[PDB]
This record gives structure tokens, C-alpha cells and sequence, in this order.
């Protein structure tokens, strides 16, 4: 049961290109990786939900997974939202 | 009102609210894509959010931002609303059955949305099958029993005429 | 006499068509695909089949599993049932045999009862429309006994061009 | 000047579309369920094409390949004779060009004799229906070319959507 | 309660669309075309409503009838034989009436029980295809409900045109 | 071997050996090119050269010269082999039904080919009516009463029961 | 300069083809069913017409009617809305005319705009399936494009056959 | 209007219902037929069938149009002329 | 053979009375046009009459060919005016 | 029973053209009209049976017709065969 | 190759020979099973159940292949476990 | 990269010949050409190599670009003698 937290400093929020970059991350394990924001949570591996949820600047999603690559995606997940400057 | 948020693809087929789940990259979408042109419904893709309308009842539809849309790998985003037409789209429907698409492998099931039990089966996704096709018929079955023709039911029963018969 | 064949038996565009390959290969859901294009089906994983003259050979489903095909996931289906009378046919005499191979990268005849039918071998890889395949392969053998033959028609275009080509 | 290249060149909805990937991807399979959906087939295997307009590219097929089409198991077999004229089309402009890349863990195009033809990569995966992906494809790129794109359209509403206050 | 009326009531694309019209018209073979086309027939003929809500009326075939179609020259069809469980449908709610009026040169609402059921007058005439104007008659309210309606948006745009022509 | 011209289109419909007949105007060669269309094989059109083949068969085919032709009011003469492909013609066939196309009027038939009583069934002309539709469905429900499925015969015994109740 | 002329603009396998005939005939209910069957509906009831090159001729919608068909009974309806982008096209050249006359006890070409357009006359009469033999007659007349005609091979048989020495 | 007392030993079945049917159809008027409360059109036959009535029913053929008067004095006619009822 | 007409109706000849006008039209033999900025239309077919987007103000030209001719133009006008639509 | 008998002189035979006229001619009578020629029978209102006969010159055709019109076809018939010098 | 003598009062019905064929397709082998002189294949279910299969049948279980005796030990164990017969 | 022949079989590159060469080269990760007159086409598909019409003392040039490049050429060069078409 790994999680993690973060706020999005996005100022152009997570639209497609950084949606995108965060799913071909979480894609690579096979642990199943989710989003939540708002309350609604969507799976992380396919684009359009997370898209939908229409996170924007100051925003405080929560990433989590579960399995083998569990902490190991949770990682690169992390590095991703650093990497991109997408937030905390 | 209280709602939740699932994975996969709400199609209405025959009449039928079909959810199809499955793994991203089982082609959910391009098989959804496949039924409108079968003419069937689209009602949500992707994102499915559910609402439980009584003790045997969930509804389902599109968060707005989606609706009418299909990502398919490769071609992008593409609206059936607007490539086919008002026959291809519904603002939502009761689900009736799930079917969940696992990816085969060599080595009367219920499913839980709300705490209402709504019954699926599983396909398997082989080399060869045409999805769209198992689909379409596992709702066409699904209805014909409802109607009272239970192909299963009755061949088991011939099943044991048969045997009963020749055990001379 | 009367032996009992695995695969499945179609009508496809008048044709008697027995479809043969490892179980697993998909052959009842490529069948179902064929009765929804307008096809028939005989016989579904039993085919019993006896000869009836020197030429021909006529295929038939047991009783219990007439108008009946099993697919994974679903169970059993009453084609009948879900299409109607002008899905299914009581037998036919069978014309071709198209033996579905699973592929992997490392004319022609069968024997049912001292008769030789011809047969084709298609190969079931990824993106393949294995009931569209099937079906033009009938549609080509039909064709042939019309007296159409794209192979032998070309092979004569490409010698007279080879011949050409010597300048 | 003519230039050989390998893939299926058919008439999708008036749009000379493409198809190129590996031998033994399936492209003559997929293009012969194109015709029976009602679309012309140009050239299968060998499309000889050559530039026209600084735009323009045409393809057609080497006159001993002209309606035929060779399936894996099947053999050589011409559609015009099972499916009629409607099946067939002496040539067109390429329009789209679609790649089928065997599947493995936005705008491009790709220049067929120095001239700019968009292209789109579509994976082949078990369960996937490839004629119907290409046809649709196709139809997708003619209502952009009408003016209907929903990708533009749906960036446009997510940036909206975006635009939480809250 | 329960009232029983002439005409054929078809499922069209989820509407209960009820086919009213002269004997002679032709509502049985349309109808028989309709089923083909992939719709649900409900009754031929008589069909039996009686009220549900206020606002919602429903019908169904009387057990004799059920399945059944008399075309003339043919006879009596069973389309659930014929074209199986696809096309029959036990009952449904009626949304939509379409009368057949027989051409000659020289919104609306019909009531069933009080209650006001849309209606809408197609002629016949030579040429005409019925199952696809009624087809389409279905689909066009259908669409009007999801809110796009045609019509209302045509005049909107023409008082901008003649406001506007009016320089 | 003994031939004779009938006046009429030979077409054959799910398997069925159909042969259309009717006053020169009535159509037969339009409703044939539908049928063409909608999958059906084309034998011989206008002039339909049948020969005894024995006490119970009827065999029709097309002089050579019309072979894979129709000619249609206003267009004129069409190959459907050549719009249509292989899928759309066949030599011959055994004659097995009669349809009958008289123009309709306000105010178990059968007929005789070669001394061979070849069953018929006549269906009117008349406005709003799909032709090709309703030969196709004849050609159809003929099929379905030799495999057992005799709508009338059924509704008939389902009559009598009624009435029998109804009696008290 | 435009023109506008009675009748249905209709793309039908890529040809254009502007159906006319008398008010009544059904052209709207018969492009109804062309666009079902896969057709593109251009322009219902006027056609804007205008000529371009010293052969060509180019046909379209005035965009108050864009879209839009009238059927008799139903009403308006918007082909776009009910059937999407693969029912519409903006314009097209019109290739073939197809008048519909209702029936009463060869070569033929009407000229639109001072350039000879083919024409071709066929009975509205009880029976007739009118959306099918149009759609033929395009298909026909593509056929006689690509170098099959039917009526001048047929001709040659006749005379063939009349050679009967005997 | 006019009202019948059903005789034929078979009831008003396939036969029957044809030749009823095919005498009201020759009028230009609307004619009905109710048994037991349900009405039907007496111009097609389904409906006709579908009533099944039997001997000894009470049922009620009426018209409305010109031809009123001459419709029922046929279907009268052959009511009798059919041995149905009287 | 023709007639011509200034269009007094306020809200110009939109759908309703475009309705009144090709109905009246439909009933003769002969077939008549409308003609407004040099654009002709059949004035039997509804579409193309409300395509003209004819408004106050504007002169329009009712012509027609036939047997009927002449009832059919005096029967439209007889619509131009008992419809409150011109002169 | 009406019936009437020719011997073509056309030296093109009964092609296309002297086929339409002559079932344009036969097609105005409510009368069935039949046309024999060499033993087969076509219904000489219908143009494809009358040219799949192939009549050549020098060949000896039948005309017969059946009805009202019977005789007032027959005379109309026998015109168009002279008018249009097809034979006899 | 292996015989077997069937002991199931039900017989080879529905469920069990749902689990002989599961258990058969568990080996690369082909294997065929017999009844009557009928020969059906044992990875596919249809035509095993399609043998009718009753209480005292002799039923004749063959295999082909590398796997040829996992295959057959496996399908007696089965025939054990599943109490259908020896 | 590449290697040259010259067709010495009689009946020149024909159907069965052809399908023996492409035979060959689709056993290759590599893909590989043949080139005649100046035009090239894919050797692992058939229509394409037939298409050519490759005579006898023709001269053509087969190539190949992948990890099993070297493989594949001498892979074909042996189906050129193995078959009797060339050298
Ligand atoms: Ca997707
Ligand atoms: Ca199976
Ligand atoms: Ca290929
Ligand atoms: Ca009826
Ligand atoms: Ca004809
Ligand atoms: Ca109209």
C-alpha cells in the first residue's frame, strides 16, 4: 500500500503533454498506479482519465500504487512531477 | 447522489449498458470504436463515472469533459459524435453487464459496483478473436436469456437425456 | 461409413467449408463471425462426416450439438436462437478445407474417406481477420471453378513479361 | 521518375492512403478487408509513385500487379474479379500514410520523393481490428480537412476545464 | 386500461414508434424491412395498450400474434424464425406515431388513453422508401431530445439572414 | 434434352433457385439488380432458357449472349459481373420457387414447367412496397418451411386452440 | 458567376451527380437513403452552380441549407447531426445528371452553364427502388471511365451473334 | 351497424376471417368488428384471427362511411352465405 | 406570363409563410419560379424559397409556365395578399 | 390466335435499333405479343429476349399476339417492318 | 494409452468433463478420448460432452506427443480425483 | 553491404524461384532489397520480386541492412547456387 502526495505548481496545470509524460512513467511497472484529485480517482496508465480530472495550478493530488514495482514506480512517479517541474 | 469513478468503456449494445473493463492497452477504445460502427452506443470512455440509482440499479455516464470522445493509440482523440453521428452516442445508461477483457495466457460471476451485484464475464483476448464481435453476442445472449432462451440450460438438460439414454 | 472430424463446419456461399486447427485456435468465434456475415452453420468442434460417392464427401453436427457453438467466455450459443433459420443448414457435401496453423517464424489435399479434398493452410498471426480470410478463400475457390484463376492468369502475364524482358 | 515503395495504397473515403510496416505485418490482409468495406485498392506490395506538384504525389501499380492481391495462405487473387470495379482505382494521390508498427514497450510526416506526406503509426496488438483503425483514420484526417479536429477542440476544453479557480 | 388498436409498433433505436395507417398501405412489409434493418418488432397488426403513468403509454402483441407478420402474398412469418431473438421485443413504451396517409394532390399529437402522444403524417407515394423515412422520422426525434433540433436551428439562422438581408 | 424461353429473371436467393415473372414493366430487372446488391446471384434476366432435368427438377441458365446481363429502363444494359464480381452470378441453378409480380388492382398455388408442378406465390405491386424485400423474404421463408418452420401451419393450430377456449 | 438550379448534389463513389426532376418526385427522400448507403449529400433542393473550367462545373450549397435536407412529413433534419462528416462534403464537380421522370406511355447530355453535362432519364414507376438505380447509374458510368462498357461490348456480341451463316 | 350470433362449429377461423375480411375490404367505408370488448379492423385479417371467435359468440360488425349501408348488408350476406352466424 | 411584388409582411418571408406560398404554387400543373437579386428558385419547393431570405422591403418576381399558368400566378397573388405577405 | 410470318431482308439483321423499334411498336398493345425465331420464343416486348434471338438476314421470323389489340398489333407490326425495311 | 471404466452415477456430463479437458489442455500432446467407436478431442469440450458419455462406459483415453504420459497420468488422476471412474 | 548475380536460370526469376529467394531472406531480422534496372523492391514479399520480371542475364543486386546483414546475404547468395538461378 505505497502513496505519495504533491501540488501542483503547474502554472499551465497538468493539461496533455505533462498528463502524458506521467502516464508513460507509471507505465512501465506493472504495479497499478492511481491518481486522485478532488475526491475522484482515475488509473494513472491511461491518458484521457487523468486529462479529464483537469488538475490545475495549486491543485493536491495524491499518487499511489500496489505490487512488486509498488515503491519502485511511487520513485520515478516522483522524479517525473520533479523532472517536468509539475509540482511539489 | 454519491458517485464513483471506474476504468474501462460504457457501450450500449442492444439496448444492453455494457461496461468494458480490462488493463490499459487491452484496446478498449479501438473495440468501442468497432461497436459504433456496428451501431451501437458510446456512452463513456475511459473514465466512467457510476452512481447507484437503488438496490439494483447503476447508472453510468461521461464526465462532460470526455463525452462523445475515443483516444485510440495512435490516431489520438476522435469524436464519434461528430464522425458518425447522433446514432452513435447516448448521455448515459444503466449498466447491465461487464465484461472484462484479460489478455489469454498459457498457465456466473458477479461483480460489486456500489453493493449491487452486476454480472460479468470474462473474455479472453487471443490472436485471431474479434473482440468486438464476442462482445456484441455476449449482450445479444445476455438478452435472449432474458427473454427465456437459455442455450446452456437447455443443452445441459439434453445433456442428461442423452446420458441417462445411453446407459441403455 | 460415418467418422466424427474436430473443427467446424460452414456454409460459405454455397460451399461446404470445414475448418480445422488446434483447439484454441479460435475456431468457434471465427465461425460465429461467419453466420453474422450471412453464413451457415452446420457443424460446430464435432463434425461427423461419411462418404457419400467416390467424389464427395457430406459433413453433419450430432444431433445434441445441432445449431450450437461454444465459445470461451460466453458458454454456449444457440446460433438459430440469436440469428435465425438462415443461419444454420441441416449438412452440405464438403468442398474446401482451410486448416488454421498458429504461426511462428521457423495446390494441396486431405484424405476423408479415400476422397481427397483440397485444402489451404492459413497462417493465425496478430491483425490477421481470420473469418474475412476464410471467406475469400471460398469466395476464390468459387471463382476458380467459374473458370477464374488469378494464380495460373498471372503466372502466364509474368513469363510473358520475364520472356519480354530479355530484350 | 518513378519510385517503388512497399506497402497497399488504397482509396479510403477519396483519401489515397498508404499502408506501409514489415513484411508479414498483414497489409494485404487489412487492405482486402478495405474493399469489401466499399474502398479502392490501388496498389498491393509495389506502389510505383512519382512527385507532380511541389505538393502532390501519385501512385499507381506496376500494370502486371494491377487488381491483384496476394494473401498469405491464399495465394494471388484478384479483386476486381471478386468484388468488382467498385474494388479497384487506376491511381490517386497519396494523401495519409499509415504505418503499422509491430507493437513493442501528433503531427509527423514522412517525404516520399522530397515532398511532405503526413503520417500516423498505429500498433498491431492482439484484439486490434487494423482495417478498421486505418479506415477510421482516414476518416478522422478528412474532418480535420473539413474543419472538425477534435483533438485541437478537446485541449482547447481541457485548458478551460483547467482554469479551476475553486 | 386495455385497448386494442390497428397498426404495427416497432422498437426503433430504442423508441417504441408506432406505425399507424389505411389496411392496404403496406405497414406489415415495412415493418418486415424495418426488422432486417436491425430493429425490435413489438405487434403486428392489433396492437394491445393499455396506460402505464400519465405521461407514459405501453403496448404489446396479444399472445396469438406474438412474432408473427401477414404480408401479403406470402402469408403468416414468424421474424423471431426468420431473423431470431434480435428481432422481436415483448413490448415497449410508445414515443412516437408515424401515420401513413395515402398522396393525393388535393408539432401534433395523437391522444391513447389522455395522454398525448407525438405524432407526425409521412405520404405515401411512389418511390418513397418508408422504412427509411420512418427509420429516419425515429432517429430525428431521438436527436431532438438530446437537443439538437434541426428545424428550430434552420429558423433561428434564416431570421438572421432576412434581418440581416433586410441591408 | 429438350429447352424452352421463358419471359422472366432467374436469380438465386439464399441457395433457392427463384424465378421472377411478370408483365414486361413490371420491373423484374430492377428488383433483380437489388437483390445483386444485397447478395444474391444473378442466372439469367429476361430470357430464361429452362430444360426438364428429370420428374421433380426444373434447370434455368442465360443464352450465352445475356449471360451476366440486365438492362435496366434508363440506364440501359449493365454487366453485373463486372460491377459486381464473381459473388453476383452462377451458370445456373434448379428452379425451386415462382414469384409472381402482377401490378396491383383495386377491384398452396403452383405452376407447370416442362409437366413439373414448380410451386409460385404472386405478391402485388404497389406503392410503398420494397419488392426486392419481400421476393428476398419469400425466397427465405419458402427455405425455412422446408426445414420444418411452418409459421402458418403453426399459427393455424395456435388458432384452433384459441377459438376451442374461447368456447368456454 | 453562380446559377441555381433545382435538384439534389449528391457524391456518389467519388462521381458528382445532381439528381433533378419535378417538385414531388422525392429527391430529397431518395438522397436520404444515398447518404445512408454511404454517399455525401452536397446540396438539397438548390444547387449553386458555376462554371470554371471549358469542361467543368462545380456545384454547391448556399450555406443557409449546408447540411440540411426537407423530407416531406419529417421535416428539416441535418444529415451532419444524424450521420456525422462521412455524409457531407462542401462542393464537388458535377460529373453525371440523373433526371427522375415520372414514367408515362443513349448519348444524352443537358448543358449547365453552357458545358454539356451527361444525362441520363429514369422512371419513377410503383416498384422501382430509386436511391438503388441511381447509385448504379454512377457506378456504371465509373465503370465506362475505367474502360468498361457494357452496352458498346454487348453491341459488338449482338453483331457477332447476328453473323449466323447457318 | 348490425349484430351476429356466431353458428360455425369451427368459429370465426382461418377460412372464415379470410373470406369476411375480403368482402369488407371492397368498401370504401371503415368497418370494425368487436367481440367481447375488443375491436379490431375488419380490413385486415391478423386482427380478425387474433379475437378468436368461436361458436356461440356475440359479435358486432359496424361501418362508417358511404358505403356503410352496402358494407353490411355484404358482410351480412356473407355471414349467411358462409354458414357463420346470423 | 410573370408578376411582381414588393413584400410588405414585417418579418419577411420566412418558413410559415414560405409554407403558404409553395403550397399554393404545388396545386398547378404548370411550374413557377421566385425570383429575388437576380436568383431564381422553384417556387414549389420549400427549401429553396426560405434560401432566398426574402425581407421587408424586397421585390420579388413570381413567374410560371403552363397550361395553369395564368391561375397559378392569380392564385399567388391572391396568397400575396389573403397572407399579409405584399403587393 | 393471331399470327403473321416474315423473312428479314436486313442486311444487318434485327441488331440493337430494328430490336427497340420493334417492341416500341409491340409495347403499345394490351395484347401479348410473341416473337419465334428458329425455334425458340421471345415475348416481343421486352427488348433483351428480342436481340438475344440474334435474327440474321435471310432469317424467318414469327410474330404472333393474343387478345384485343390481337389483330390492330399484328397490322401495327407488319408496318414497322416495312417502314423500317427489316423484311418481308 | 489408457482405458477406463466409467463409475459416475451422472456420468461424463457437463462439469466433469469440463475439468478432463481443463486438465487434458494442460500438455503440449494431442489427446483423443473414445466411446462407442466415436473419437472426439479431449482438449475441446463440446465434442467430449457430445459423446453422451453414461454410467458403465468404456471409455479409451490416448495422447500423442513429448507430453504423452503426463498427459495420461494427469487424466487418470483426474478420473480418480474427480470420482468418474478407473 | 550488398552482393551482385546474374541470372543464369532459363526461365528467368519466376513464381517458384521467387518464393524460394523471399523464402530465404524473410528468415532475416534485416531487411533486405533487390534491385533490377535501377528499381528496388523488398525481397521478403513476393508480389514485389515477380513484379521485376528478372530475365535471364539479368543483373541484379541483392542487399540487406540489420544485425544478421552478413547472415542474411550469404544466406541468399546460397539459394542463389542451392536453387540453380544464378551467380
Ligand atoms: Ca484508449
Ligand atoms: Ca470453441
Ligand atoms: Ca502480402
Ligand atoms: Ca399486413
Ligand atoms: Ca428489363
Ligand atoms: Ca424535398
Amino acid at each position: 500500500m505505497a502513496q505519495k502526495t504533491f501540488k501542483v505548481t503547474a502554472d499551465s496545470g497538468i493539461h496533455a503533454r505533462p498528463a502524458t509524460v506521467l502516464v508513460q512513467t507509471a507505465s512501465k511497472y506493472d504495479a497499478d498506479v492511481n491518481l486522485e484529485y478532488n475526491g475522484k480517482t482515475v488509473n494513472l496508465k491511461s491518458i484521457m482519465g487523468v486529462m479529464s480530472l483537469g488538475i490545475a495550478k495549486g491543485a493536491e493530488i495524491t499518487i499511489s500504487a500496489s505490487g512488486a514495482d509498488e515503491n519502485d514506480a511511487l520513485n520515478a512517479l516522483e522524479e517525473t512531477m520533479k523532472s517536468e517541474r509539475l509540482g511539489e | 447522489a454519491e458517485r464513483r469513478s471506474m476504468h474501462g468503456v460504457l457501450v450500449d449494445i442492444y439496448g444492453l449498458g455494457v461496461l468494458i473493463t480490462g488493463d490499459s492497452g487491452v484496446g478498449k477504445s479501438e473495440t468501442a470504436l468497432e461497436l459504433v460502427q456496428r451501431g451501437h452506443r458510446l456512452i463513456a470512455d475511459d473514465r466512467v463515472d457510476v452512481y447507484q440509482q437503488d438496490e439494483q440499479t447503476i447508472v453510468g455516464a461521461a464526465p462532460p469533459i470526455l463525452s462523445h470522445l475515443l483516444e485510440i493509440r495512435g490516431l489520438g482523440i476522435i469524436d464519434v459524435m461528430n464522425l458518425f453521428g447522433a446514432g452513435a452516442v447516448r448521455e448515459d445508461t444503466t449498466i447491465s453487464l461487464i465484461v472484462h477483457l484479460e489478455n489469454w495466457t498459457p498457465d456466473e460471476q458477479t461483480q460489486l459496483i456500489f453493493d449491487v451485484p452486476v454480472p460479468k464475464i470474462t473474455v479472453p483476448v487471443k490472436v485471431g478473436r474479434n473482440l468486438a464481435i464476442i462482445i456484441e453476442v455476449a449482450a445479444m445472449n445476455f438478452r435472449a436469456k432474458s427473454m427465456g432462451y437459455d442455450a446452456t440450460k437447455t443443452f445441459e438438460k439434453n445433456l442428461n437425456h442423452l446420458i441417462e439414454h445411453n446407459e441403455e
